[PDB]
């Protein structure tokens, strides 16, 4: 029930980007993968305890069941997991976008290297309604140079030099910029601090000039934790949003993607599955962060655990993008989204279609322009959905009794109450032919007069694709008329092409009146 | 789906039967075809409210109701006493508040013969 | 920003290529959805072919709303255009 | 699946994709790129708009503001893989009608 | 018995083009709204009339014509003290299951404004009275204080949609034949 | 679920018990006043 | 049309038109998306290479206008049935 | 496994027209469309060495590997049944070979083991 | 509650203060100014949504009266007058320290006993600022026509001339930097062209004129020469009745600083000298060096030749101020014995904590500039010993005096075993009392081929502490309002009467537990306010 439901269809006005917070990672996750090993020694069919291809994280097989949403393979849309690091590391993708925002702040009070009336001028060029991304990123070049042309901060006067890379994937801040004025309190304490260790082990005297303060992810997170929200708009970040802190721009937590993205493919070279590189890189992540978590708790050497945390720093910097291996190389996220026909060209821009067929082409004078002659053997393969009306009822009642053995028949059907389809070669047809509820769709074969397009594989221009009429012919090749070879620049020397068929009614009309 | 006004107007219970009997009329001979889901519900509105009235002209209904709402401002109870225990004043004692200390005249007997004359 | 009547009707009076390809695409699937026809059909199938014949007598019960790029309306009945 | 022994289904590539817009056809371009190939139905949440599963939101767990629509499956995996690293594709909707 | 001006969009399949404009709009809004509760408003039974109608727009993927339309419908919202001479067909041992027969039966009203000798007797009676008894299938007077409208769906009968608050505080409450 | 509390966990002393009454009437003047 | 000579290169497309998922279809993908998600940008979808990824109506060609069904009705039968408001 | 109309238990994959659909012969309703093709450590270490030793003399005596693979499970159960402790490691596995040599009914004797 | 513990700077503290005790519509707008910085109304309504443009001004006058924001007017040559609106950070601290002022009136005005204004003088603070501003005509025009008002009116000149009742003006309601600009431009337009020599010094010629103007104009509200009316009839002395005044935080925060210092004495001496120190501490409270240092807030603090001058003169002011250098002779008459006044003060110079340590012989005074850094170093090391192990207290002091400590000398200087210090040091990197210094002995800074060096870094340790406590304040404030959400139907019944016998139990157990919240917050707020001495 006695309750109404009503919802309009909707449209997309435009996607917008963000980086979600580390509290959102556990907010959308439901499982946790603390343990390491994928296959328990129960010798079961799906041995997965906690930290593996988890059955309520998703499903990567046809014989299993996704315990969260439901289903075997089609109902599951995948569900997310999460990780918890022992201590955070940098983000490899934002590694450029975290060092540019480090050059602007102070290194002691963590305030933007600007004066009060100066920064009030800069955001005035943000508040006007005319701002493009051309000039948004243009005026942000000036805000960084003024902070880099400003040596000492405003809140505690601390001198700040320059920070840049150490070429692994770590950055150092060159804090000392003296011209001739060595009489600075920080430098005098610096030699006063350094002289205490010169008494012991004085062989490090050639290492004094190279010695310099570093910025590990554990210092920089609390450095990013002090800086306020009122001044975020000057350096790229916006306020008023939950994830608007810069604290969420290095890896502290990591989500686990569903197993649909990383399918457990069975190559059938053995009864074992060739498990992909996506899981075993993730498996080394949770194993390394486990021993570092337990290592400092039990108590191990600093010089021992620092290379583990640096190995884990390089580990996450490979799971996303494998360019930073600095050596058969592992495939990563970046290593498959770009490239020649990895994505975006063979998966997004150019896809693969159903209802096609590729044989050779053959000349014929006797058929007309605008019509391709159709081989009959593929005419009983490629079909077309046809809704029933009172106008075509007598024809479709005659058509359905032919079946998929003579040419002018059907292959399948879909009744208005039926859900998926019904086959025609199984079961009685004539008793099934007598009912024919008008509100449904039938699946007839092709015939003369239908709308078929045709292409050339070297597509030089727009006239490399044209839509034609049809006529079924009892031979095994594509017969075309003599004039139409010129735009296809074809030669009948052993080449071949495919033909496509649309399966709506508005495309059946649109192909004639635009590419006829 | 946007509700513009929740309480747009008020309508008497006569038109609850009057317009709906016209909807029962052009309705494929209801109630006598013995020899959707909505048509049972609409008829359940027809039969239940009419029996309480039974067990007519709207011009007669308007004349007595114009005499009923003699109040200064608080009148809204003049619509609810149309089918709620007619010819009874101990029920009118329980309908509207502070009328036991305000109606102590021949009005409540004048309202009695209107309500009893309706039944 | 609103409806613009026939006084300020300052575009082409002509049924374009994209118009005639659009109205046939939106007509013929309604014929498959059991819409009643308006033309004296013969014994005839392929609801596109009855739809292109209905165009000959201009018996389409539709109207096209041309949008101006400043967000302005402009209406055109399907009989008003010629081809 | 690419391959004649792999039961075929041929790639309509990008160089052929641009010629359709050169005809200006706007519906079989939609039909032959997701309807004939890659149709998939996703329910999406409205506010903090990301996908959910069969009937849930699981990011504001009330499962009320849910919009039934459809996308390419190849688009469905697209903003799932970029969600694996710290990228939030915040989705914003309008109705088609009432211009 | 009161009107509620609302707005909504409506669809039509292309096979009802033989019918005129309004009578198909009436039909397609009926089975959407027939005996349906509204979130936080009430239960509109029948569309009363049509206020204004706009022009039919088309989805390019569907081909049908979709129309937004504003109108009001009839809905009963009696009063917050309204006398209702309803019936009953159920009794339980913690309150009373006063439900108006014929229309809706999702109503449990308590007895929270009565005297102190009120309990349950499992001998056909509500309780023993200090007084002609009342039973099912008869005109029983009961009024209304409050109502509770919630719209929650906690996925993981007591329908919490349309629930009313009633009492029997004064005399004559329990049977209309106690008076008149 | 988290460990290591702060060491300020004490029953309230009458030296500051009247001090805590000065808060609850303070907002009662403001909220029940104009705003 | 934007004031300056600029190529059709990576350097030439970073200033001509900025639309981040269309730029994902070009050579360098990852460098265009992090800084965009760092800036938390907002682009409406109107590109012909943009509408095909999401799968909605392309705005060019025969998808510019939209089709309206005439309702062939007026106010001559759109009167209320309101009667006996209060008496 | 169960139809929704006839509830049949027999399903037949039709490959006549290269659609590879799943359908029963009783009523003819399809089951599924668009098929989705699949495109201790000390106990571990003491068998990793024992794996090397099984492979050693099998290369010497030209033993085909479906015995050496089969003989490892004969060693695996007696590993659990405490047969290995105390006895010499070289002695026990050569006895484990001749079990599978006898079960496979080969020409291989027993003194060919002990002479090496 | 992992949602709350992540996304919250001091904005989650500042938004909830007006969400605690005020209407709801102002908690939205106060979050906008802190997040965005500064903005006028003409761009405010574009940022928020759900509040009309005059409903903004209807909301904005609420915290205008309570002095919770501070405005600035700037007009353009082409445009009209634009009123940029800033945030007030100290007017909202009044809502934080709201109860503590009532315990400050009593503990500092001890001349009276068993008075009949004990209930009244606790209400005047609730009268002076819960209304917002306050003038003399507001309380005399109350329901009491006289009721001995002349006793009460003469009671407040005792209560105003001790301080923290400074007449409000534009200076209290405008921030510190937007005043300094146009007065520096006033002195700069006082020096025109036709002085071309040393033009870098001529830019500073207005700046020397700005320094004397800054101390002058900040003393104008502190100037007590015009806050009083000498009345020839019916009285002897009275404040001027046409004075609009509120509280001043300055003497309270110096007075709150004064209570903080003596708590070190009770740790560092017994019960006799701490009682001796308490009396002489009180006399210097009304005229004390400023805690917030308005000179150092925003200005030429980037260059050390000016940044030194903010304490070179300030030490000379604190040394050469007459109103604190007591003779140690007047102390005996204030104690309820000049040898014992000198003998019990001799322990104050003998300790290595510089209070009453340096002086001219015969006169005695407590230094300030070299004392408050020792108090901040003292309490946090004790907090390390309080909430975690005392072995870290040994290690915090070991790295403190030993600059650039190594991993070998840490077992040479401090004496513990090897396995326990890993279980103690590793929690101090997590909480940032220790830091890391690396020496690259191989190429490209190899992590395994490197040894690691430590540091105290006496600035970053205390910045982490401040926001750790600013969140913990609002975390307990978050558990206040949520308890008022449930059980609200009988708290509404608890406010409609001015009686179910079992319902009253569910009102007391919720009321005893929130009584612990204010007490722990008062214990918490004292630990945080030590580190605002910057
Ligand atoms: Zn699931
Ligand atoms: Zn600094
Ligand atoms: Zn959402
Ligand atoms: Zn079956």
């Amino acid at each position: 029930k006695e309750v109404v439901v009503s919802e309009t269809p909707k449209r997309i006005k435009g996607l917008e980007f963000s980086a979600l917070s580390a509290a959102d990672i556990v907010a959308q996750s439901e499982v946790e993968v603390s343990t390491r090993d994928l296959f328990d020694l129960e010798k079961d069919r799906a041995p997965k305890a906690n930290g593996a291809l988890d059955p309520k994280m998703g499903v990567s097989s046809s014989s299993l069941e996704c315990a969260t949403c439901h289903g075997n393979l089609a109902s599951c849309h995948g569900h997310f997991g999460h990780l918890k690091l022992a201590l955070p590391v940098f983000h490899i993708g934002y590694f450029k976008a975290t060092i540019q925002i480090l050059q602007g702040i102070c290194k002691n009070c963590s305030a933007i290297l600007l004066s009060e009336t100066d920064k009030r001028q800069f955001l005035h060029e943000l508040r006007r309604p005319g701002v493009d991304n051309l000039r948004r990123m243009g005026i942000l070049k000036k805000i960084l140079d003024q902070c880099k042309k400003q040596r000492r901060c405003l809140h505690c006067g601390a001198l700040n030099g320059v920070v840049k890379k150490a070429a692994a994937l770590k950055i150092i801040h060159d804090t000392f910029r003296w011209v001739g004025k060595k009489s600075a309190p920080e430098k005098d304490i610096w030699v006063g601090e350094w002289k205490e260790v010169l008494a012991h082990n004085p062989e490090l005297e050639r290492y004094v000039k190279r010695c310099m303060d570093d910025l590990n992810p554990l210092k920089t997170l609390n450095l990013f934790k002090q800086i306020k929200s009122a001044d975020c708009e000057l350096l790229g970040i916006d306020a008023t949003v939950p994830s608007g802190r810069p604290e969420t721009y290095i890896w502290r937590y990591l989500p686990a993607p569903p197993v649909c993205i990383r399918p457990s493919v069975m190559m059938q070279d053995s009864p074992a599955s060739n498990e992909d590189d996506l899981t075993v890189k993730l498996t080394e992540i949770v194993w390394t962060s486990s021993l570092i978590k337990a290592g400092l708790d039990k108590g191990i050497s600093i010089n021992n655990m620092m290379e583990h945390w640096d190995y884990l720093q390089l580990t996450v910097a490979m799971y996303i993008n494998s360019d930073s291996v600095n050596p058969k190389p592992i495939r990563g996220f970046c290593q498959r989204l770009k490239g020649k026909q990895g994505r975006f060209r063979g998966n997004l821009s150019g896809k693969r279609v159903d209802f096609s067929g590729r044989t050779v082409i053959s000349p014929d004078p006797n058929l007309s322009i605008d019509e391709v002659a159709v081989p009959d053997r593929v005419a009983k393969v490629l079909t077309y959905p046809e809704k029933v009306t009172r106008y075509n009822r007598h024809k479709l009642q005659e058509l359905i009794v032919n079946g998929p053995n003579v040419h002018p028949g059907a292959n399948y059907l879909l009744k208005r109450n039926e859900d998926a389809r019904r086959n025609l070669r199984y079961g009685d047809r004539m008793k099934l032919a007598k009912n024919l509820q008008i509100g449904d769709v039938v699946e007839r074969h092709l015939e003369d007069g239908d709308v078929v397009l045709f292409n050339r594989q070297p597509s030089l221009h727009r006239l490399s694709i044209l839509s034609h009429y049809a006529k079924i012919r009892p031979w095994r090749t594509f017969r075309l008329n003599e004039c139409v070879c010129t735009p296809y620049n074809a030669d009948f020397d052993g080449d071949e092409m495919n033909l496509h068929v649309p399966q709506t009614e508005e495309a059946r009309a649109e192909a004639i009146n635009l590419m006829g | 789906m946007k509700v513009l006004e929740e309480r747009n107007a008020f309508l008497s219970d006569y038109e609850v039967l009057k317009f709906l009997t016209d909807l029962e009329k052009k309705h494929l001979w209801d109630q006598k075809s013995l020899a959707p889901e909505l048509q049972g519900i609409t008829r359940n509105v027809v039969n239940y409210l009419s029996i309480n009235k039974n067990f007519m002209s709207d011009e007669s209904f308007a004349e007595l109701m114009t005499k009923l709402n003699s109040f200064k401002l608080f009148k809204a109870e003049k619509l609810q006493i149309v089918n709620q225990l007619p010819a009874n004043m101990v029920h009118l004692y329980s309908i509207v508040e502070e009328c036991d200390a305000r109606f102590d005249e021949k009005t409540i007997e004048e309202m009695l013969e209107i309500i009893s004359g309706y039944a | 920003e609103k409806a613009i009547p026939k006084d300020q009707r300052a575009t082409t009076p002509y049924m374009t290529k994209y118009e005639r390809a659009r109205i046939l695409g939106t007509r013929a699937l309604q014929i498959s959805m059991n819409a009643p026809v308006f033309v004296d059909l013969e014994g005839e199938t392929d609801p596109l072919r009855i739809a292109m014949k209905e165009l000959a007598e201009k018996k389409i019960p539709l109207v096209i709303r041309r949008y101006l790029p400043d967000g302005s309306f402009e209406d055109w009945s399907v009989e008003e255009l010629i081809v | 699946t690419e391959g004649r022994s792999r039961d075929g289904g041929l790639r309509l590539g990008e160089m052929e994709r641009d010629c359709v817009i050169a005809y200006g056809a706007s519906q079989l371009l939609l039909e032959r790129l997701m309807i004939s190939s890659d149709a998939f139905e996703v329910d999406v949440c409205d506010k903090c708009g990301l996908m959910g599963y069969s009937g849930w939101c699981t990011t504001c767990k009330s499962a009320e503001n849910i919009i039934k629509m459809t996308i390419p499956y190849a688009a469905k995996l697209l903003f799932q893989e970029l969600l694996s690293m710290n990228i939030a594709p915040r989705l914003r909707l309008e109705d088609i009608f009432q211009q | 018995f009161i009107l509620s001006k609302i707005a909504d969009l409506v669809r039509i399949p292309p096979d009802q083009f033989h019918r005129d404009t309004i009578s198909a709009i009436t039909h397609q809004l009926n089975n959407k709204f027939a005996n349906k509760i509204i979130p936080n408003v009430g239960l509109c039974i029948t569309i009363y009339d049509l206020l204004t109608v706009e022009e039919g727009q088309l989805k390019p993927g569907d081909g049908s014509s979709y129309i937004n339309v504003t109108f009001r419908a009839v809905v009963f919202k009696p009063f917050l003290g309204e006398i209702v001479t309803g019936w009953i067909s159920k009794c339980t041992a913690e309150g009373i299951k006063v439900s108006l027969l014929g229309i809706f039966d999702d109503i449990f009203i308590p007895q929270n404004m009565l005297f102190e000798g009120c309990y349950y007797t499992p001998e056909e009676s509500a309780w023993i009275w200090p007084k002609l008894y009342f039973d099912v299938n008869e005109k029983i007077r009961f009024r209304i204080e409050r109502e509770v409208f919630v719209d929650v769906k906690p996925k993981s009968e007591k329908p919490p949609a349309y629930a009313l608050l009633g009492s029997c505080q004064t005399d004559g409450m329990g049977l209309v034949s106690w008076w008149e | 679920f988290p460990s290591i509390p702060l060491p300020i966990n004490g029953p309230i002393t009458n030296k500051e018990r009247s001090l805590a009454v000065k808060y609850i009437n303070f907002g009662k003047t403001v909220k029940d006043g104009p705003f | 049309y934007k004031g300056e000579v600029l190529g059709i290169t990576r350097f030439g497309l970073s200033k001509m038109r900025d639309s981040v998922l269309q730029l994902a279809s070009f050579e360098k993908t990852t460098d265009h998306l992090f800084d965009a998600a760092f800036y938390m940008k907002k682009d409406a979808v109107e590109g012909v290479s943009e509408c095909i990824i999401l799968g909605q109506t392309m705005s060019i060609g025969t998808g510019s206008f939209k089709v309206v069904k005439g309702t062939n009705i007026s106010e001559k039968d759109l009167v209320p049935k309101r009667c006996l408001f209060e008496s | 496994p169960v139809c929704k109309n006839c509830h049949g238990t027999e399903f037949e994959r039709d490959l006549s027209n290269a659609n590879n659909d799943l359908v029963c012969k009783a009523c003819g309703v399809v089951s599924e469309d668009n098929p989705i093709v699949s495109e201790l450590e000390s106990r571990e270490a003491t068998l990793n060495n024992a794996r090397r030793k099984l492979r050693a003399v099998s290369y010497a005596l030209h033993i085909p590997e479906y015995i050496t693979d089969a003989a490892f499970q004969w060693y695996k159960l007696a590993l659990a049944n405490n047969f290995v402790q105390g006895r010499r490691s070289q002695n026990v596995i050569a006895s484990c070979l001749y079990v599978a040599c006898r079960k496979e009914k080969t020409h291989h004797m027993l003194i060919d083991f002990s002479s090496r | 509650s992992l949602e709350q513990r992540t996304l919250n700077p001091d904005l989650f503290l500042y938004k909830e203060l007006v969400k605690a005790h005020l209407g709801e519509r102002a908690a939205s707008v106060i979050g906008m100014l802190v997040a965005l910085g500064r903005l006028s109304v003409r761009e405010l309504v574009e940022k928020i949504d759900g509040m009309d443009v005059d409903s903004v001004k209807t909301t904005l006058v609420s915290l205008t009266q309570l002095r919770c924001v501070k405005y600035l007017q700037e007009t353009a040559i082409s445009g009209k007058k634009t009123t940029y609106y800033y945030y007030n950070e100290e007017g909202i601290h009044i809502l934080l320290y709201s109860g503590l002022i009532i315990d400050e009136i009593i503990t500092q005005m001890r001349v009276n006993d068993e008075e009949e204004h004990k209930q009244l003088v606790a209400e005047i603070v609730q009268n002076v600022i819960s209304l917002g501003s306050l003038t003399v005509e507001d309380y005399l025009s109350s329901v009491t026509s006289d009721s001995m008002k002349y006793t009460i009116s003469s009671l407040f000149v005792q209560l105003c001339e001790m301080g923290y009742l400074i007449q409000i003006s534009k200076l209290h309601y405008t921030p510190i930097e937007d005043l300094w600009q146009f007065l520096y431009e006033k002195h700069y337009k006082n020096i025109p062209r036709n002085s071309p020599l040393s033009d870098l010094k001529k830019r500073s010629q207005a700046k020397m004129n700005a320094k004397t103007d800054f101390a002058k104009i900040i003393n104008k509200p502190n100037e007590l020469s015009q806050i009083l009316t000498v009345d020839p009839k019916t009285s002897l002395r009275i404040v001027k009745p046409t004075v609009s005044l509120t509280i001043n935080l300055d003497r309270f925060m110096k007075g709150r600083r004064s209570k903080q210092l003596i708590n070190l004495a009770k740790t560092r001496v017994g019960s006799v000298t701490a009682q001796v120190y308490k009396i002489a501490l009180r006399l210097t409270e009304q005229k004390s060096p400023k805690i917030r240092d308005p000179l150092t807030q925003t200005g030429l603090l980037q260059d050390l030749e000016e940044a030194k001058s903010f304490q070179d003169e300030a030490e000379l002011v604190e040394e050469k101020t007459p109103g604190l250098t007591f003779n140690a002779i007047d102390l005996a008459r204030h104690l309820p014995s000049a040898s014992l006044i000198n003998s019990h003060l001799k322990i104050l110079a003998s300790s290595n904590f510089p209070f009453l340590n340096e002086t001219k012989p015969g006169v005695y005074y407590v230094p300030y500039s070299k004392l408050m850094p020792v108090l901040k170093s003292s309490v946090y090391e004790y907090v390390i010993a309080s909430t975690l192990g005392p072995s870290a207290m040994r290690l915090s002091r070991c790295i403190r005096d030993n600059k650039l400590v190594s991993e070998k000398i840490i077992n040479s200087t401090a004496l513990m075993k090897e396995k326990d210090i890993r279980s103690t040091l590793a929690s101090l990197i997590r909480y940032n009392s220790v830091e890391i210094q690396e020496v690259p002995r191989t190429a490209d800074r190899s992590a395994s081929r490197a040894v690691f060096l430590f540091r105290c870094k006496e600035t970053h340790s205390y910045n982490f502490m401040r926001q750790n406590l600013e969140w913990n304040m609002a975390n307990l404030l978050f558990k206040k309002e949520k308890l008022k959400q449930e059980n609200s139907t009988l708290l509404k019944k608890a406010n409609r009467d001015d009686l179910l016998p079992s319902e009253l139990n569910q009102l007391k157990m919720v009321n005893e537990r929130e009584l612990n919240v204010f007490a722990r917050l008062s214990r918490l707020l004292s630990l945080w306010e030590v580190f605002q001495m910057a």
